[PDB]
């Protein structure tokens, strides 16, 4: 008799609570993208990390701009970064320790994404 | 057993219903797909 | 100059018009609305 | 009946997996110990002074397998025949570290 | 087992608590993040001192004069910033070389 | 038990309906939905602003630095009109001269050039210069805005173009 309580009570967490939460990410997310790509142009500058975001199934994801050698490239030159459209991007979603405080960056890019729209 | 095919078709029709409102959003194939 | 009295002459708060604006509104009391129901659901299912 | 326990385990697996697939950072970031953002000056907080007969020296620094010493604003090896006295009049007699300077 | 129910239930109440006054999307939750981070961070910045700093400054190899600095901590680059005669100097914290010669200055202020 | 299972199609038939009334378009779901999101959104405005003026107080440290010129009032051009702003010594936002009681003061420009424009900011940089307006907090607590988040101000517009 409680099990059928639990069944209940995680059919309405399923379709009453993540499914409209999932569709207000999306949304939102989608918005800011959409105002990102109208505004910035390819990377930006976050704590001295080149940072571009793009939207797949999953939401808005940031990539990092890495050379040869898996290492950020400083902001210095963003202008031919924005020429060299086929540098390496290293994505977020991935822990890549070898970068240091990638964490960090990843997280201020995501607050300054917001910030900006 | 009753219940476990009653429960079956309410998620069945609920995550039609899902599938179908978040075509727009999960399904970003679509929508880059036309434009 | 038709609505010269409809504008301030002094700076307008307008946070705090929409902030007393949400303060005196209704309120959807879906905390309680959420509890009562879990407390239905589980007094009709487990309960009874 | 194990069909109710059953299909439970199946909503709760299908509950991670709708948050896995999309709230998966947020709740990576949430609800999860992380570690501490190193300090390049932690690491320097044992970084001290003293002198080799008349040389400012350097000591405590954990990469520094070989003692190296110290420069001054012209990148210049500092040679002060009062070095001691220079300690002892600003340092006092006890040695100081980064830390007690910095947490002044 | 009744633990398990009462665990399962659990999860529920806090997934639904999380999911309902917690921001959902990625970026108020890296918006959230980042204040509690940045808070630690400047909090390490402001550690270090930012006014004047009386220190004896070695001009050359045997010449030292006593004299004011001021100091800024960049985490950006995680490096320092000092003031002296109205000229800005930079010393890197990773770099050996500025390391060396911003030692002698910051351990021998007063 | 039949009871038990009776309701427990009930809820789910309950649960259903209500999921069907999210998914859809119904004007009462959106206008209630609304309701919530702006209450909500109202609600965090004072957090994004702290966020914000901390990140933006961090720039003003990062900026000023070896340019004492930064923190003594200066009259900045912004295409149509002039404000007389610098750094705050204590906060290291940015502070400009006021308008009485309301935002910055904007001496506005009949075109790009406007030699009148720029000598009245000057005479109120050498004369109204003891009552002034700061970014960040300080406008909140003040306007009930941060000058943030506003396009176009003079605040962001500063922040962003040095």
């Amino acid at each position: 008799m409680i099990t059928l309580f639990l069944i209940l009570c995680y059919f309405i967490l399923i379709f009453n609570i993540i499914v409209p939460a999932i569709s207000e990410k999306m949304r939102r997310e989608r918005a800011a993208y959409v105002n990102y790509k109208r505004l910035n142009k390819n990377f930006i500058c976050v704590d001295d990390r080149l940072f571009s975001y793009n939207f797949t199934t999953s939401g808005i994801k940031a990539k990092v701009a890495v050379d040869n050698k898996n290492v950020p490239i400083p902001c210095s030159k963003i202008n031919e970064v924005n020429n060299n459209k086929d540098v390496d991007t290293l994505y977020c979603d991935k822990d890549r320790d070898d970068i240091p405080g990638f964490a960090r960056s990843c997280y201020r890019a995501y607050s300054d994404l917001f910030f900006t729209t | 057993m009753l219940v476990v095919i009653m429960f079956f078709i309410a998620f069945a029709f609920c995550s039609w219903l899902s599938y179908s409102y978040l075509r727009p959003y999960i399904s970003t194939k679509e929508l880059n797909k036309s434009r | 100059l038709s609505n010269s009295d409809r504008f301030s002459t002094v700076p307008v708060n307008r946070a705090k018009v929409v902030q007393h604006n949400i303060k005196h509104s209704f309120d959807l009391k879906l905390h309680l609305i959420s509890l009562l129901s879990l407390l239905v659901i589980w007094i009709l299912i487990v309960a009874i | 009946v194990y069909k109710h326990r059953l299909i439970v385990l199946f909503e709760v697996f299908v509950v991670f997996i709708l948050i896995y697939v999309f709230f998966r950072s947020e709740l990576n970031m949430f609800f999860m110990p992380k570690r501490k953002i190193p300090d390049p000056i932690d690491r320097l907080r044992r970084a001290n002074l003293a002198c080799e007969d008349d040389k400012l020296m350097i000591y405590g620094l954990p990469w520094m397998t070989t003692q190296t010493s110290a420069l001054s604003i012209n990148s210049k090896p500092i040679v002060y025949k009062d070095c001691a006295k220079l300690l002892r009049s600003i340092n006092g007699s006890q040695p100081v570290s980064l830390n007690d300077v910095l947490r002044r | 087992a009744s633990l398990l129910y009462l665990i399962l239930f659990l999860l529920f109440v806090c997934i639904s608590y999380y999911f309902t006054y917690y921001p959902t999307n990625k970026l108020q939750a890296a918006v959230m993040e980042t204040d509690r981070e940045n808070a630690i961070i400047r909090q390490r910045n402001d550690e270090i001192p930012t006014r004047t700093l009386d220190t004896a400054i070695f001009t050359d190899a045997s010449t030292v004069a006593s004299a004011q600095i001021h100091l800024y901590y960049n985490s950006n680059i995680g490096k320092i910033i000092m003031s002296l005669n109205g000229k800005k100097h930079t010393f890197n914290l990773y770099d050996d070389n500025d390391i060396r010669t911003l030692l002698p200055i910051l351990l021998l202020s007063k | 038990k039949t009871s038990t299972l009776i309701f427990f199609v009930i809820i789910l038939a309950i649960s259903a309906l209500l999921l069907w009334f999210q998914t859809s378009d119904n004007p009462v779901f959106n206008e209630l939905t609304r309701y919530m999101r702006i209450k909500n959104t109202v609600n965090d405005w004072k957090s994004l602003t702290d966020s914000k003026t901390k990140l933006e107080s961090d720039r003003g440290r990062l900026l000023a630095a070896g340019k004492d010129d930064i923190f003594e009032f200066k009259c900045v051009d912004f295409g149509a009109y002039f404000i007389a702003m610098r750094l705050d010594k204590k906060t290291y936002l940015p502070q400009a001269i006021r308008r009485g009681t309301g935002d910055a003061w904007m001496v506005k420009k009949a075109a790009k050039v406007d030699p009148s424009a720029q000598q009245f900011c000057q005479y109120l940089i050498k004369h109204k210069s003891n009552n002034v307006i700061t970014c960040g907090n300080e406008m909140l607590n003040e306007l009930g805005y941060s000058g943030y988040f506003m396009s176009p101000h003079w605040c962001s517009d500063f922040s962003n173009m040095e």
